[PDB]
């Protein structure tokens, strides 16, 4: 009916107009890198991530932003794609603290996968990096904030989700600082759930540090008595102990989201 | 049928006739000089007529890009959806080395106020935003003036000239960021948000400041646009090469004699510029070292490619570097290249806004290179280094304030690497 | 009136002070015209 | 000394007293007034510029009150004055001596300004002097390069200077005048220095070139 064509890597997908080159890509298998765009939140377009080449056009377009238009033929394997991919990564990892070994993010960490399939092998910045103050928000979620790359994911859940404006930017360049700015708590129902957003360690849980690690962790697939609502969860067992509540995904119940209390 | 030389713009030509503050500044005096003149006949006559002489003129935006400004302008120009519609007015001036814009707010506010008008009923407008920074307080002050005149004497404001059209004009200052000259950052900053620019799409030209069709211009594109409209745009081509027609205010400084801002035809030559206005290069031609055309933002040139280089969009594009906002800082052989363009990606690193990755940590990055490849303490593998690091910032940001940190730092690898080496080899031998 | 250019004419600025820019901005507000309105006091409501 | 975070202090605090007033408030709702309805955040800069008039920097409180009058989330107010430079969340002194010193200021010898003021104010950059009178800070360009080197003192550029000329303008303050704005060599603004070289001749009066029917 209403529906355009577009090409990814030369195969046809039919996409409503408003998709994305991202959302496009998705309906032929292919997931595009991305630290910024989350599918329940606001775009953004600050990672450079996503950034693909369109055939036949000299400037790589975020694909978390740019809507699809006819005709367009999108290379996600391209050499201009994966060079941009490379670079950027080179600029997350430049002031990135050596931090994975005592990092509780260590195995469940996209900037680590990332890396490793998106990225080099090899660094060639030789200078000094940056540090930061810890900024705390409570005793549930722990802030090792020289490990943020910066991606808002934790101020747009807390405005668009949450309905708290307590989490902004402060400052400009490289020392723009996620925070409060004062000494604040972000307590709330939800607070939790910026854990699993932040896709690094900078917001880890303060209950399950240092107490386990992702790939030595059973997941079992249960539902949540709290409440009444039933979220559905994960729970997250080693040597016979449960170590973790973490969401599983329900459209129609949770979205991806549970409250502190189950967690 | 064709002028194969340009320069010498005589002072009838000229468009800015209090550029050097020597005449009253206030209403009565500028309409002496031809300002508010035939005005309602200008609105009377149509978007299409203004948006056509506009086109016919070959005016580009002064603020940077180039822009052909006829073309922008005519995004605006489609029927109302039920937004208001805007015309934001760039006085930002962050651009270092630019000055050009200063002068015109102070000294000839009501060009300003004037084309807010003209430019605003061709597009539609309903009002118009004069974002200018704070630090111009007093030039600020002298607009406010000029508007209150303006308002008190019917010129704008409800029914506007005796043209049925209603406009008003606004002044909002900024409070300190280089980057909020950005179209899109300007726009947030207004609403009243950090002054970080957007990705397009959208364009400003459907969804703008406040989410409404806005159109964002520099000072001297709008300044002249009555101009334009009363002489003709012929008149404006008539000066200038094809696709480079007008005259532009040039800044001049630097090294030289007597550093000033000008205005000259367009496609003027360079060193024709300097020695004839600003009193040459000091020392003579022969101890310049290179020039900046057109502010931080471009890459520099050598004395080599200044002796006959035209300042035009296209001929300063076919050199590697580009007009931008028609500034001209002048290094003699006595500077230390190296150190003036490390001082300009510490600029950058001071007003990048951190929003995307490319130049939140690659600018900090070239600005720590840089600083060692000053002192020496650099192997004279890592200028090839420096130019990828660049190019990974260049296309890859979302405003062009990276853009512009990468091509000054290409520049200097371009056209003066055997400085960067010399300079390293010496802190090797020191070191032994 | 006869044609003087060897005077700097704009030495108003000399005098302006701390509250001059909102001073001007306040008188201004009478001649401008009715706002357009969203439909909502905020973006928040 | 650049520090994005706020830790409270007896002179520095959420109960700190600052109020608008009644003369400021009127002027509040005209920068209100001159935004669409249901935009009144646009207002924030202007209103927080107006609080920093008033007290001469920006506290904690100042920032609150801001958000309070506009429904403004108080977070959003602190990003705000964070990412502008020209928001003082420090005490500064009754002079605010800012120098430019990029590339253009740079090649003008700039930095001998910068060197003469601190001789004669006894105090290192960004360091306030001991009876508050002055403050020293670099900048950035301040959009008068052929006018350089300059400096700007609260709302005030000087301009052209001379390491002795920046001392007159320092010892002026001190005992009470304020000195008079603008270049301090031999010329108004940025017209050529020696004599002008454009705009002699007189200017055209109305009417001239206007095309066929306009
Ligand atoms: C970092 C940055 C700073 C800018 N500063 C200014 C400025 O101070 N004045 C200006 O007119 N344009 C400035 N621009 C260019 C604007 O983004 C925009 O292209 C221009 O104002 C459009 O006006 P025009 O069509 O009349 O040229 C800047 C752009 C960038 C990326
Ligand atoms: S966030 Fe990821 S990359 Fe950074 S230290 Fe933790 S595990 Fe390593
Ligand atoms: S703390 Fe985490 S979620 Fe928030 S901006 Fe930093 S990386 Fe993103
Ligand atoms: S390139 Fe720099 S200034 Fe532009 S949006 Fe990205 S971080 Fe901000
Ligand atoms: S995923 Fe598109 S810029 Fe981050
Ligand atoms: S470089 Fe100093 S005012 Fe522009
Ligand atoms: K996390």
């Amino acid at each position: 009916s209403n529906l355009i064509e577009v090409f990814v890597d030369g195969q046809s997908v039919m996409v409503e107009p408003g998709t994305t080159v991202l959302q496009a890509c998705e309906k032929v298998g292919m997931q595009i890198p991305r630290f910024c765009y989350h599918e329940r939140l606001s775009v953004a377009g600050n990672c450079r991530m996503c950034l693909v080449e369109i055939e036949k056009a000299p400037k790589v377009v975020a694909a978390c932003a740019m809507p699809v238009m006819k005709g367009w033929n999108i290379l996600t394997n391209s050499e201009k794609t994966k060079k941009a991919r490379e670079g950027v990564m080179e600029f997350l990892l430049a002031n990135h603290p050596l931090d994975c070994p005592i990092c509780d993010q260590g195995g469940e960490c996209d900037l680590q996968d990332q890396s490793m399939m998106f990225g080099s092998d090899r660094s060639r910045f030789l200078e000094g990096k940056r540090a930061v103050e810890d900024k705390n928000i409570g005793p549930l979620v722990k802030t090792i904030m020289t490990r943020c790359i910066q991606c808002t994911r934790c101020i747009r859940f807390a405005s668009e989700i949450a309905g708290v404006d307590d989490l902004g930017t402060t400052g400009r360049g490289n020392d723009m600082q996620v925070g409060t700015y004062i000494e604040k708590m972000f307590m709330s129902e939800l607070s939790g759930n910026i854990i699993d957003i932040c896709p690094v360690g900078a917001l880890t849980s303060k209950p399950y540090a240092f107490t386990a690690r992702p790939w030595e962790t059973r997941k079992t697939e249960s539902i949540d008595v709290m409440d009444a609502v039933g979220s559905n969860i994960v729970v997250s067992t080693r040597t016979g102990e449960v170590m973790r509540i973490l969401p599983r995904m329900h459209e129609d119940i949770n979205e991806e989201w549970i409250s502190d209390k189950t967690r | 049928p064709k002028k194969t030389s340009f320069g010498s713009l005589k002072d009838e030509d000229r468009i800015f006739t209090n550029l050097y503050g020597r005449h009253d500044w206030r209403l009565k005096g500028a309409q002496s000089r031809g300002d508010w003149y035939k005005t309602k006949e200008i609105l009377l006559k149509g978007p299409d007529w203004i948006l056509g002489e506009v086109k016919t003129s070959g005016l580009r935006g002064r603020g940077g890009a180039g822009f052909p400004t006829g073309l922008k302008w005519s995004f605006m120009n489609k029927p109302s959806d039920g937004r208001p519609k805007y015309l934001v007015v760039n006085a930002d001036e962050g651009e270092p080395g630019t000055c050009k814009d200063r002068e015109i707010i102070r000294h000839d506010p009501h060009k300003l106020v004037e084309g807010c008008l003209v430019g605003g009923r061709a597009m539609g407008a309903r009002a118009a935003y004069i974002y200018i920074r704070g630090e111009f307080y007093n030039e600020a002050s002298n607009l406010q003036v000029a508007i209150r005149e303006a308002y008190e004497a019917g010129l704008i404001g409800k029914n506007a000239c005796g043209s049925g059209y209603d406009f008003d004009v606004f002044v909002v200052r900024g409070a300190g960021a280089y980057i909020c000259g950005e179209e899109t950052a300007l726009i947030e900053s207004i609403e009243g948000k950090q002054g970080k620019p957007r990705l397009k799409p959208p364009f400003p030209a459907d969804v703008g400041v406040f989410g409404c069709p806005t159109t964002v211009a520099n000072v001297e594109t709008v300044a002249v646009s009555p101009t334009i409209c009363r002489r003709g745009g012929a008149w404006f081509a008539s000066f200038g090469r094809e696709r480079n027609s007008g005259t532009k205010l040039f800044n001049i400084s630097g090294h030289v004699n007597n550093p000033c801002t000008v205005e000259e035809e367009m496609s003027v030559p360079l060193k024709e510029l300097i020695e004839k206005h600003a009193g040459g290069v000091t020392g003579g031609w022969d101890n310049l070292l290179a020039v900046i055309p057109g502010g931080s933002s471009t890459p520099l040139i050598p004395k080599s490619v200044c002796e006959t280089v035209l300042m035009d969009f296209d001929a300063l594009i076919q050199a590697q570097t580009g007009l931008g906002t028609a500034a001209v800082i002048v290094m003699d052989r006595s500077t230390d290249i190296v150190k003036a363009i490390a001082r300009l990606i510490e600029f950058y690193k001071h007003e990048s806004c951190g929003q995307c990755t490319p130049c939140r940590e690659g600018v900090d990055w070239m600005n720590k290179v840089m600083a060692r490849f000053v002192r020496g303490d650099a192997r004279p593998a890592e200028i090839d280094s420096l130019w990828e690091i660049s190019k990974q910032i260049e296309g890859h940001t979302i405003c062009a304030l990276g853009d512009g940190a990468a091509w000054p730092v290409q520049g200097l690898i371009r056209h003066f690497r055997p400085e960067l080496e010399e300079r390293m080899q010496q802190f090797a031998q020191q070191h032994q | 009136e006869p044609f003087d250019n060897t005077t700097y004419k704009n030495l108003q600025h000399h005098d302006y002070s701390t509250y001059t820019f909102l001073d001007l901005n306040l008188d201004l507000s009478k001649f401008r015209m009715p706002q357009p309105s969203s439909g909502r006091e905020s973006p928040r409501h | 000394g650049a520090l994005f975070v706020h830790r409270d202090t007896p002179e520095n605090n959420p109960e700190t007293p600052f109020d608008f007033t009644p003369e400021n408030y009127k002027r509040i709702e005209a920068i209100v007034k001159n935004y669409p309805e249901g935009h009144k955040a646009a207002a924030v800069l202007p209103v927080l510029d107006l609080a920093q008039r008033q007290n001469g920097w920006l506290p904690i409180s100042a920032m609150n009150k801001v958000a309070e009058i506009l429904q403004v989330p108080p977070m959003r107010v602190y990003e705000v004055a964070t990412f502008y430079t020209m928001y003082n969340r420090k005490p500064v002194g009754k002079y605010h001596i800012q120098v430019c010193t990029t590339t253009p200021c740079m090649l003008r010898n700039s930095d001998s300004i910068l060197e003469a003021i601190q001789k004669k104010l006894g105090i290192k950059v960004g360091e306030t002097t001991p009876d508050k009178l002055f403050t020293l800070i670099e900048v950035e360009c301040l959009g008068a390069c052929v006018n350089a080197p300059m400096v700007q003192i609260n709302d005030n550029y000087y301009e052209d200077l001379t390491p002795k000329d920046i001392e007159e303008i320092i010892d002026e303050l001190k005992a009470g005048k304020i000195p008079k704005p603008g270049p301090r060599s031999g010329r108004f603004s940025c017209e050529p220095a020696g004599g002008l070289t454009s705009l002699t001749e007189p200017p055209k009066g109305p009417g001239f070139g206007v095309q066929a029917g306009l």
